[PDB]
């Protein structure tokens, strides 16, 4: 643990930074929502409600 | 005698410089110049 | 977290049907069990299909992508180590541990002064050895001191011998090894009877051959047995 | 560079829909985000699913790919070099072994018992020990217990104590063992 | 892209494969076995270490205060190392 | 190419995977401990290390200049390879030079000995040659009894022989010099 364990951090830290980018993706693509049709907010829940529909795994 | 002015001891006169840098191909050493060729060698001909 | 990712980013699900037109069935591949399968094809360096297509999902990948990389020359290269190194041991080192395990049945001489120190011990090993010392009496405990030693050659037995006695059996018998510490610490004193008039001139006299060392001279060419040519160079082994 | 050369390939801006015959309006599969998955994917050796086609381009990732190949094999090699050595580190396990080290230096508590015992040991180890002390003996043979706590925990020093004091040190500093046993037994008497 | 079909065609990379293997393999070894002695290789530094190898021709000065201290030496590396100096000869015990 | 897609196909394939990681990781760590033990051997040219390394059966002659040499020497190695010269007998000191070099062409053996002999050892029968360095410096002369009317008279004549400089002219016609092109330049490294 003492030998290589410092690579765990390094790898948590990339599931700590994929969070920032993910929310990213989704809010960015949400304004392109809120570009055409949407206005701000009642884009960013219509997508993220058929996220929850999930297209059913098996 | 009087006084140590100038006290010491015993070390030893040396150097042995020679090694500096390797720079050149150092990567290709391990296997040979004869095996890189005729690794090289085997894939050309194989790829035919 | 793959599918955490899977399940949240937009850049994601891409319709199936290339060649054909829109088709707005919506599909991306990703489920638990295909996660299930990714991460170890990655910890595996093979890869199972699947390319992530978010760059969200590209930093699970490479991350663990690097923590492949990491982890599996690091296994190699230890690996090695052990095949080079070799740092052999038979270890079984204290008296605590020797004592959790009875293939190392102790090896002493019945009626003996090891015995003595065994049967009035005060430290909590020393006094459980005691326990079954006496239990198999028959065979935990040897006849004599030569007869402890064969059996230690023989068996995977294990006999008690005194610290200048260990130095020549290990001498005599060079594949032959001391275990432990140096659990009792006595000295050898010339036997006289009780009240006998034979002590003090008995005790100068060592005392004046101790003056030279006379014992010491002599203690250090009687034992100087064999060679034993201590560590021996050696050689890769096949993996077996 | 792979995104640069897909901008001015001749084998890139091939159509997309590899089964359609027709739908030629161009595909550009090497993106420059493309491009980072596809390296970094060989860096780490798992590769991503856009190979090179465009022979321009096939120089290029295969090139980087004899890049990679060396740099995880010279990773694995120094790291099979560095973890080979420090188990070749074997230390003193003998005052026999530590009465040559010169660069190892030890003496002991001033005028103690040591000071007696290695001065009149006619053991040929312990014998050469006090001439080593005999030696350096200004700088060696410090005054007190302490002094030789402090000198081993501050250098390089060996300082040949007595063994009811070491099963003390280890009491409270794990920082120093006890390598080998007790050279000598003797007892703690009350000197009348 | 292409992995081959036809049995023929899978079996030329199959062992084409196989060779790759191992060269691949045998560069990481024999170049750990090169960083490896070069971690073994150790430029002497006491003249303990230095008092085994005569392989270098050292020695002193003739009638020094340097070889004086190692001819009454009792010391266990000065001993052997003036265990060779008188024994050899002025050759390598030089007057200057 | 081929894809597992049910459990029963992927739970094989990944433990499989797990059999395959091992065993070239194996291999390439077993193929780098028979690399090392090749370097890490000795080319032993030094008697320091002919002493050491109890394998090379090493041996001398007994009744010669070199076994009382190291009878007398007080050179630690030399006085251990003695040692070994004491532990052993007429099984390794066997004598007469003649008898050694059939020893050392036929098995491990190793023969102390001196330089001119050596040297003209390496001329003929090439597969022999001087291990190592001259330790020392002894002189070929005349013997001659104590104190007899002679030595002062031979000395003379020796080195006005030596201002003739005969020695080496009849140097090379009694060693002629000889063939044996030197034989051994190479093996240190490079598998190939
Ligand atoms: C070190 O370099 C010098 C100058 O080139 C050379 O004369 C000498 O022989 C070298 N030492 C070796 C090869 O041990
Ligand atoms: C080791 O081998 C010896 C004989 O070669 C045997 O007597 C002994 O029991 C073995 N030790 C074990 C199996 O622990
Ligand atoms: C010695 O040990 C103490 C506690 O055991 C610790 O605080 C200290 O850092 C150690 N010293 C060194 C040099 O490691
Ligand atoms: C000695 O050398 C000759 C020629 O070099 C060779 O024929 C002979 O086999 C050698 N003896 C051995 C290898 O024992
Ligand atoms: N305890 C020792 C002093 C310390 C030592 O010599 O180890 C004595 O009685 O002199
Ligand atoms: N200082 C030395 C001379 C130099 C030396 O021997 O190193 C002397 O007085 O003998
Ligand atoms: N020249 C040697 C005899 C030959 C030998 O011992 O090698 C001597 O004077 O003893």
């Amino acid at each position: 643990v003492q030998n290589i364990g410092g690579i765990f951090i390094v790898l948590a830290a990339g599931l700590v930074l994929s969070v920032f980018v993910a929310v990213g993706e989704f809010l960015y693509k949400s304004k392109k929502n809120a570009q055409l049709e949407k206005r701000s907010f009642c884009s960013a829940m219509v997508e993220e409600l058929r996220m929850s529909l999930k297209c059913q795994r098996r | 005698f009087s006084k140590p002015f100038m006290t010491l001891g015993i070390s030893i006169l040396y150097r042995k410089p020679n090694g500096t840098n390797p720079g050149v191909f150092s990567f290709l050493n391990p296997l040979s110049p004869d095996i890189w060729m005729y690794v090289l060698l085997a894939c050309l001909g194989v790829s035919c | 977290v793959l599918f955490v990712i899977a399940r949240f980013s937009p850049y994601e699900w891409y319709n199936p049907h290339p060649c054909n037109p829109d088709s707005d069935v919506v599909e991306n591949n990703f489920t638990l069990l295909n996660s299930f399968w990714f991460g170890v094809g990655a910890l595996m360096q093979q890869g199972s299909e699947l390319m992530p297509k978010a760059l969200s999902t590209r930093i699970v990948g490479g991350i663990w992508w690097f923590f492949t990389l990491i982890i599996i020359s690091s296994y190699t290269a230890n690996l090695a180590a052990f095949l080079t190194v070799e740092r052999m041991e038979s270890p079984i080192d204290s008296a605590d541990d020797l004592a959790k395990q009875t293939k190392i049945e102790y090896g002493a001489v019945e009626d003996g002064a090891t015995m003595t120190f065994f049967k009035k011990s005060k430290i909590s090993t020393y006094d459980k050895m005691w326990a079954f010392m006496s239990s198999r009496r028959q065979s935990v405990l040897v006849k004599s001191n030569e007869e402890g030693i064969q059996r230690v050659l023989t068996s995977d037995y294990a006999f008690l011998m005194e610290s200048t006695t260990i130095e020549f059996v290990t001498q005599r018998n060079c594949n032959l090894t001391q275990i432990g510490g140096l659990i009792d610490s006595k000295g050898y004193g010339v036997g006289t009877p009780m009240g006998s008039p034979y002590r003090d001139k008995i005790t100068i006299a060592i005392l004046q051959l101790q003056e030279e060392g006379k014992l010491h001279m002599m203690k250090e060419k009687w034992w100087r047995g064999n060679g034993c040519p201590e560590e021996e160079s050696k050689e890769a082994s096949a993996l077996g």
